[PDB]
């Protein structure tokens, strides 16, 4: 497979049903054995799609209540480098509850990045 | 209007205005121009359906008819328009008199 | 009413009357106009249905008829109406007298 | 009664009685009218089955015969009615005398 | 009884017993009426079986014969009865004398 | 895929076997660190279908007893905007036990809503 | 302009203009040059789309038109343009007088 | 330049220039040389696609057209170039005078 | 060099040059030797590729071209070179004078 | 050497030299011997591939071309060798004089 084929396919698939998304990144930085969080905001064009037939979990407790579902995937181009770790997070404001990028699958051809297959978690 | 009738004989806003006039100039009969325009429109399918005609992402699946079927349909339209033009200009058989001068 | 009958031979509201009257004027036989309109309506499947004949989203799955099938059926209807027009206008064989003057 | 017999031949309650009277006026023989009505009835498969002929939602799955098969069946009905009319009006071969006046 | 034999040729209550009298009247040969009635019965499959030849709901799955198959079988039965009618009415070849008066 | 195609398909599928449904929405509003619940009732045309071969769970305890099953899905048009969160609920009473909308899948084409795929829980 | 019409016929932005000028110089008939350009564009599908007609990575699945279908469609377009050139240049039959001098 | 035009016809960057010169030497007409180069290119598909034309690793799946398909396409290119050369060197039928010396 | 051109005609690194000299000596026409070498190279697919055209181990899955397809393509190449040998050595028709001595 | 040439015309490692000498002495032309040896080699596939040609154990899957395809390929080799022998011994048509004694 050639890089141009993958690039054209990713861009086309995103452009069938794109949505403009405002990713917000909170990166934790180790300072004196604790975290100092620097918040940055980055925008990208994105297509969102179902990937898993999952069920909405609920986690009510004395801290609070929130329900999250794992169904939605995501597919974004090469325009911005992404990364999600324990110390790094990415979220964005979809209208139907806030989305959160759980795991990133970087699509690479011959050691060259071309786009991120990605997974989400719709936090209600 | 000939341009409006031709844009009825084909999809209305895929072609720019000047090439419709070009096709009208190339052939006087409108149906020949329609056949030519339909072949030219059939050429487009390499861009859209040629490079991708069936894809699935996640649970999302989409299928479209291959380039061969769509270009076949467009060619069928072109041939129908051409045959329509021929039948328009066609005329039946004839028996006529013949005569040579003699003294 | 000729327009009403033509809107029965060819289904409603894919065209507007401003071209149904044109098709009636194109050929005196209503069936020929019906065949012409059926071809022109067959052209419209590029938009009304599109090539995306099957897709699955979530748990939804839909399989529409491919555009080739629809245009084929429309062409078959047009051919049937054309054959009807011919048979209406067709007359059987004839044997007639012939005579030339002579003295 | 001609209208009731035609409504028996052409499958009932898809055409209002006005066009049934129109078809009865159009063709003297009822079977020709039945073939006409069947060809006209076959057009509805466009809307009914052309845009969707096989869909699955959840565990619910439903398949119906494609538009091509249904229109083929309707055309077969039309052709059978037409052939029935022709055989009704058909008459066998004939040998007849011939005679020309002479002095 | 003619009506009972005809209702044996077609399984009971797809027709009211009254119109069996009409079918018998339109053709003295019972097999001809049987073929006509079989075609008319074939027309009824669009209501009794419909297009939805296969469906799954829950854990139920049912695959009925497609309407094209049923109408084909009904047509084959009608053809068999028509051929039976012809063979019953058919007579073999003949060589006969011919003679013209002369003085 | 065109929006009109999706709209026609959703409306047709609902109209093959529609049921008139009286959705009742109880939305929790934060007031002085507690919830004030406002109850509204909204009606929509809906088709209900099986989606998952699941088993009826039972949850008997000193609070009470109730049994629920996740088998039934749901499919509704664009006529009304829906939303289900931890603080927001939607229920309706099919004759065979009360139904409850667990999770909402909004079918979107080119950033435009056209209908909600949905999942239910038949609370007996 | 010749070049603009050719870039319309032979689809644009695959060749630079100098070889288009060469194409026009090869044959005065524009459709013959269009057929030649369509063949030479058909040769280029091995690079633009490659033989890897289908692939799945992660949850992405893409099925492109196979190279055989694309080259076949390009050849069909070239054949259509060649036939258009011939029909434009073709003249019908002829009957002409003949005469030889004698004495 | 002949070598540039041949590298345009025979798809570029697979044969180094000395065998291209050999091709140009083997035949004057460039299209015959192009057909020869296309066949010799078609020979290469052994290594590329005979060893493997469809493989899946993990969730990664890749499909490519079989060696038979690609060599068929290349043969079609070769035959088109050969027919192009023949049509270039073909000339129509002829009627010529004949005369033998006599006393 | 004849040997280098033959190795181009029949790929390198499989056979040692001794049999290449043998093929060159057995036929002066290089394409005839190429056809012979292509058949003899087709014989080698039973070892280089073998019968095991597809296998899956672990998550690896590889589908190689079947031996029948490979030998078929090699035979087709040999046939092409043989036809080339014929056409190079072929000569058109001839009409020649004939004469016998007489007194 | 004739034995080495035959063992080049055949795939070797499955025929000891005694039967190679047997084939060499049975048929003088080496290609006839090659065809015979190829048929005899084709016989062996009943053991290797006839007994088992596609098996899966665990996740391990292995497919090989069926006995019919392999024996077909071997038969094709045999027929090619036989035709090669015929063309070797083939000689063109002839016109010769004829003369009978007379007084």
């Amino acid at each position: 497979i050639n890089i141009d084929r993958r690039r054209k396919d990713i861009i086309r698939t995103i452009n069938i049903n794109p949505t403009n998304i405002t990713i917000t990144s909170i990166k934790k930085t180790e300072i004196d054995g604790a975290f100092e969080e620097t918040e940055t905001e980055i925008k990208c064009v994105v297509r969102i799609f179902n990937e898993k037939t999952a069920e909405k979990q609920i986690s009510s407790e004395k801290q609070g209540t929130f329900s999250s579902i794992r169904t939605y995937g995501m597919l974004v181009s090469n325009d911005v480098i992404l990364e999600v770790n324990s110390r790094d997070s990415l979220e964005f404001e979809c209208i139907y509850g806030r989305m959160k990028i759980v795991n990133i699958y970087p699509q690479i051809v011959k050691g060259e990045l071309c786009g991120y297959q990605c997974s989400l978690e719709r936090i209600d | 209007e000939k341009l409006r009738l031709l844009l009825n004989d084909k999809d209305k806003k895929s072609f720019t205005d000047e090439e419709l006039n070009l096709f009208l100039e190339e052939a006087d009969c409108i149906y020949c121009a329609a056949s030519q325009g339909w072949i030219l429109k059939s050429l487009q399918y390499e861009n859209t359906v040629g490079e991708m005609y069936e894809y699935k992402v996640g649970q999302e699946t989409y299928k479209s008819s291959s380039i061969k079927d769509l270009v076949s349909v467009a060619y069928q339209n072109a041939d129908k328009f051409k045959d329509m033009c021929t039948n328009k200009k066609e005329k039946g058989s004839f028996m006529l008199g013949i005569s040579t001068e003699f003294e």
